[PDB]
RNA sequence: ACCCCCGUGCCCAUAGCACUGUGGAACCACCCCACCCCAUGCCGAACUGGGUCGUGAAACACAGCAGCGCCAAUGAUACUCGGACCGCAGGGUCCCGGAAAAGUCGGUCAGCGCGGGGGU
RNA sequence: UCCCAAAAUGUAACGGAGGCGCCCAAAGGUCACCUCAAGACGGUUGGAAAUCGUCUGUAGAGCGCAAAGGUAGAAGGUGGCUUGACUGCGAGACUGACACGUCGAGCAGGGAGGAAACUCGGGCUUAGUGAACCGGUGGUACCGUGUGGAAGGGCCAUCG
RNA sequence: UCACAAGGCUAAACCUUAUGAAACUCCGAAGGGGCACGCGUUUAGUCCGGGAGUGAGGCU
């Protein structure tokens, strides 16, 4: 969720999919189809809700971790300098990279967790099954 | 914050297959980014410098080994 | 350890020098003293007592050095310098040296 | 100082039985290292020329002091200052030194069955637990300062700690029994 | 280049029958007694420079 | 001419390491002894000085070897110069050339000189 | 000094990080030799780290400082001699609106180390700084108000 | 080098699996720059000297 040690701050800018797979880890994964930032929440949510869904679950892997630190204007103006160390660390997504995968339950309890995961999300998603295999 | 606006300079001051002169600097450099051949001096700074006049060509070799030379004219 | 040798070698300058390179290999009681050109893969003399030098062990220094400076003015030489290996100076290698410098 | 017990028996030893290539393959005794643990917790420039002293006295040989590593941990250290002493023994020197202890010191020790007779050099050569510095021919209580101990490693040329504890054996090693 | 209640020094030079400044950094830290060096004035050079002023 | 050895270059990992089989009186190496030249911030281990026997052990030389390194295609892609567009925005597409990284197919355990020494 | 800086150079921000106003008579000149951090087995004051030995070991160390580059054939780690941390010069270039700033072969006087080719006009480089004016001091002998001197000034160092 | 996801191993390390980077880089374009040539169509260039203005920019 939160790193523990950096350089501090950060830019940003944007271009398609490049660190996750189709699937590893499991049966079924979950996949951006929008670029945008995760927070440490939105995970936390979406981790604490596939989770609240099959307890002994007992598969539950989050292929993305936030660490983005971003800012924001603490009261006002500019008249100052670069701001607010700690506002939140996103994560940065961008269609084909998979969020979550799951595995050691149904067909059907992945299909609704990742349902009740689909909200909470800034971003779209779905999911899906392994045709493939890179390197393992 | 920031407080360096001072460029330096740098970059290769002669490049390859280009006349020179003798006394002309053919490269400035921080550590030795290349090392001189026959035709070149270095000074303090390192900075490959020509001995001889001529036309500078360049020899890379295997990758962090490199080399400013002078061949001749006539 | 043999960085000795490429340290000596490459101290001496190939090219700009203009100069030869006398090299000398000391390493049973038979040695070479071979002298090279600096740039074209070629040897120009090249003395050595590399076969009956006749109960002469480092004796024979000054000999092997000594066959050498005349066999150079055979070509002729204009001031080689001084290519060791690892061996520096003083008795065995530095007789070669007043042979070989001196006899021409 | 021996070298015809070292030649011969030791040799052919190994080549009577499990055969062997050579007599040079058999191995041989590069040389004995003397290292005196000085320093650090114990430390005194005043006592180095005391170890100086009975060191430069055992072995017809002069000591040399070491230095630090360039290195501060947490307690005691800095960039250098004598951390302790080095005696190095080749030749005839060493077989001096050797036999010294062999001959005399090694038989005469305290509740003494042996010296630890496990593998100590896995590459083939050996080291050793000297204690006491007083259970030398060469260093009594007659004449002394203090207590203290010294640190010796044997080199040898064994391909294998087989062919280390037969080899140091048969020069008078005792082992644990 | 800038000088204040410090340590060390600049003196230049001074030598038998040449008149004449090297103008060099010295230091009074270390090691400082003799000042002295070898260096050349209007003569042959080959004489000695006592830098202690 | 051909084998091979010693020195020495160009090439500076597709020539490097590991495993290793062969090589000894030609050349090389240890081993050999050293008061003295010379030296070891201590030891001739390294320098260095006097020379065989000895073994080829160790080192070096040559050869087998593709387990590791190293080099590495084709295809397709990422990106992109230029041309033309979509979306409020994040961002994205089309034409047109250029076009990798990595990974796979494979490729190798080098190649080209000079001088000298010793074999048939 | 890095990043921003869009693979030349350059480029702003009350943009993102961190240094300098020194130090070194040896950390300079040269010659000679030396090779690191770490790990694993074993050892007396030890038992995470000392010191010693074996084994691995393109650097994972070191480089007086910040960082980047550069470094293993050294620029790193020891000693021998030393004072080129010189005087009179500067072909030719980098860089800048200017003023500064930098690199520099080769020439002479003369020295240093080396047997030698040779290297030496400070320091692996890149920060350790400050125009002009008015003065302080040592050298020089150009000017010096009729003339011969002296005061005052100039010119070469140079300190504030 | 810093960050980091799962498992193994007896918490660094170490291996399987899996990622992030303006101040990381084994790699590395498209493009850009310098030089030369014109092999090709074009027209400007440089130097000396007189007169300037400008040194608030704006949008995509
Ligand atoms: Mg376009
Ligand atoms: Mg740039
Ligand atoms: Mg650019
Ligand atoms: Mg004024
Ligand atoms: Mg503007």
């Amino acid at each position: 969720k939160r790193t523990k040690f950096r350089k501090q701050f950060r830019g940003r800018m944007t271009g398609d999919a490049k660190g996750g797979d189709y699937v590893a880890f499991g049966d079924y994964g979950l996949i951006a189809m929008e670029p945008a930032w995760i927070k440490s929440n939105q995970i936390e949510a979406c981790r604490i809700v596939m989770s609240r869904h099959f307890r002994r679950g007992g598969k539950i892997y989050i292929r993305i971790f936030p660490d983005k630190p971003v800012t924001k204007k603490p009261a006002e103006t500019r008249m100052g300098k670069g701001k607010g160390a700690v506002e939140y660390w996103v994560s940065v997504v961008k269609p084909g990279r998979v969020m979550f995968e799951v595995a050691g339950v149904t067909e059907e309890q992945a299909k609704e967790a990742f349902r009740l995961a689909g909200h909470k999300l800034p971003i779209q998603t779905k999911m899906v099954k392994r045709e493939v295999y890179d390197e393992a | 914050n920031g407080r360096d606006s001072n460029p330096k300079y740098l970059g290769v001051k002669k490049f390859g297959g280009e006349v020179v002169k003798a006394g002309n600097i053919l490269v400035r450099q921080r550590g030795t980014k290349f090392k001189a051949g026959q035709g070149v001096g270095m000074g303090r700074d390192h900075t490959l410098f020509a001995l001889s006049d001529g036309k500078v060509v360049f020899i890379n070799k295997g990758k962090g080994a490199r080399f400013i030379s002078i061949e001749a004219a006539q | 350890r043999r960085k000795l040798r490429t340290r000596r070698k490459v101290r001496t300058t190939t090219a700009a020098s203009g100069r030869l390179r006398l090299s000398v290999y000391r390493s049973s009681k038979h040695i070479y003293a071979q002298i090279i050109d600096d740039s074209r893969g070629q040897t120009l003399a090249a003395a050595s007592s590399a076969a009956l030098k006749s109960g002469n062990k480092t004796d024979t220094a000054a000999a092997v050095g000594k066959a050498l400076a005349a066999a150079a003015a055979e070509k002729g030489i204009k001031q080689v310098v001084f290519d060791r290996g690892s061996y520096k100076y003083h008795g065995r290698v530095k007789a070669l040296a007043d042979a070989a410098r001196e006899g021409g | 100082q021996l070298k015809t017990k070292y030649n011969d028996q030791v040799r052919p030893a190994l080549m009577q039985q499990f055969g062997y290539s050579s007599v040079m393959a058999v191995p041989r005794i590069e040389k004995i290292v003397v290292n005196e643990g000085l320093g650090s917790s114990k430390e005194d420039s005043k006592a180095i020329d005391k170890a100086a002293k009975e060191l430069a006295l055992i072995t017809l040989q002069k000591p040399i002091i070491t230095k630090a590593k360039k290195s501060i941990s947490n307690f005691k250290l800095r960039q250098g200052m004598p951390v302790g002493i080095k005696v190095t023994l080749r030749g005839e020197r060493m077989y001096v030194f050797l036999e010294k202890l062999i001959n005399i010191g090694l038989p005469r020790i305290r509740d003494f069955r042996g010296i630890n007779p496990n593998a100590f050099d896995g590459r083939g050569n050996y080291n050793l637990g000297i204690k006491e510095q007083l259970i030398f021919p060469e260093i009594t209580y007659d004449m002394v300062d203090k207590t203290r101990g010294m640190d010796i490693t044997i080199v040898t040329t064994a391909k294998t700690d087989e062919e280390a504890r037969a080899l140091l054996q048969s020069m008078g090693l005792p082992f644990r029994k | 280049a800038k000088d204040g209640p410090r340590i060390i020094v600049k003196m230049e030079s001074s030598a038998g029958t040449g008149f004449y400044y090297t103008t060099t950094k010295n230091r009074r830290n270390t090691q400082a007694k003799l000042e002295l060096k070898k260096y050349d004035p209007v003569a042959k050079k080959h004489v000695v420079f006592r830098e202690k002023k």
